[PDB]
DNA sequence: TATAATGGGA
């Protein structure tokens, strides 16, 4: 049970007082703006004097080299401006406790969203990022409780997190929406019918912009696949899978047709003079895979679009004489 | 400090600061290291006997 | 983007 697990090491963590709510916070917002004071002072960037800090802080193990010398450039300063440093320091202190301490509820508000296709710790893990980014720029002096801002954080991440995941197919964000609003009004409808809708009355409730035709490919959609691996009557020796045949692998027959009309066609076409072949499988795409105008073929032969066009056309004739006389590629015609 | 200008204490007259009313008071297993002048030593890392702090 | 919301559920 990793969930007992889990619920007992944030248990761990006391909650915060509003005293330490506003002092935590404090530091933060404090600790952050120590940081933009050192991107003028050092002149390198936010977010390398974000990690640096955060790596002194949160775990001792290029780590000798540029981590390092970083903080010792930092630790090379005047003192008025290594309380900036100190002050980082104790401010990413501040942020780790600040979340911590709110872990509790995270899984107060992601318990709500179980049974949509992602587990309780998904649903935990999803809603502490939204924890981290409400603390980032959380701002007390609104006079605001914690609990408010990340509230709203939580639910955000969580709901983001249900749209992305959830699917095996992948659906945007408006139509998890969309079906979401449509599977809500089929079972209070169900429960007034005693029965199951048409598409025809189920778009009649939806509203404006709703007919019987949207509403049947939109839960078409909403529908998760089958598993290869459901079962098949009470034998525990064969799947579904085992019955659905390959669409798309070719059969022996099929494969021997394509190679005997590649074939077929080599001993039709040899039957021309090499010019004469070589315009008809460079207008085709039997050279490279795509039909090439009179222009490209002129172009390669060195004559003019209408000469490649007679060209063309005389070896047409005499392809469908020799046809007519050999009638080998008469089949494979469907 | 404070969160307005106009609730921040300002000394009035050069004095001395005590402190009196504690919402908790942490009692931590350590020993205490006055300083004056600068540090070198940042705020989170550990140290042995004889470091220079 | 801000009332406040802080240990699951079979």
């Amino acid at each position: 049970d990793p969930v007992r697990q889990y619920l007992h090491e944030i248990g761990q963590v006391p909650l915060l007082t509003l005293e330490e709510e506003i002092d935590l916070a404090r530091k933060v917002e404090e600790g952050m703006e120590a940081i933009k004071k050192l991107s003028e002072a050092t002149g390198l960037d936010q977010e390398l004097i974000r990690e640096v800090v955060r790596a002194k802080i949160l775990g001792t193990a290029p780590d000798p080299k540029t981590v390092e010398e970083v903080d010792g450039k930092l630790k090379s300063l005047p003192k008025e401006l290594k309380r900036y440093l100190h002050i980082a320091r104790e401010g990413e202190a501040a942020r780790q406790h600040l979340i911590e301490a709110n872990l509790r509820l995270v899984v107060s508000i992601a318990k709500k969203y179980t049974g949509r296709g992602l587990s309780f710790l998904d649903l935990i893990q999803e809603g502490n990022q939204g924890l981290i980014r409400a603390v980032e720029k959380f701002e007390y002096k609104r006079r605001f409780k914690f609990s408010t801002y990340a509230t709203w954080w939580i639910r955000q991440a969580i709901n983001r997190a249900i749209a992305d995941q959830a699917r095996t197919i992948r659906i945007p964000v408006h139509m998890v929406e969309t079906i979401n609003k449509l599977s809500r009004t089929a079972r209070q409808l169900q429960q007034e019918l005693g029965r199951e809708p048409s598409y025809e009355e189920i778009a009649e409730a939806m509203g404006p912009g709703w007919d019987a035709k949207r509403v049947e490919e939109t839960l078409k959609i909403a529908q998760e696949p089958v598993s290869l691996e459901t079962p098949i009557g009470d034998e525990k020796d064969s799947f579904y899978g085992d019955f659905i045949p390959d669409e798309n692998l070719p059969s022996p027959v099929e494969a021997a047709a394509q190679s005997l009309l590649s074939e077929e066609l080599e001993k039709a076409l040899s039957k021309l003079s090499e010019r004469e072949a070589m315009v008809l499988k460079l207008r085709k795409g039997l050279i490279d895979g795509r039909e090439h105008t009179l222009e490209e073929v002129g172009a390669y032969f060195g004559v003019t679009r209408e000469r490649i066009r007679q060209i063309e056309n005389k070896a047409l004739r005499k392809l469908k004489y020799h046809e007519s006389r050999t009638r080998k590629l008469r089949d494979f015609l469907e | 400090a404070a969160i307005d200008p106009e609730e921040e204490v300002i000394a009035e007259a050069e004095g001395v600061v005590h402190l009196h009313e504690p919402a908790s008071i942490l009692v931590v297993k350590a020993r205490v290291y006055p300083f004056e002048d600068d540090v070198e030593v940042t705020t989170g890392d550990r140290v042995a006997p004889g470091d220079v702090l």
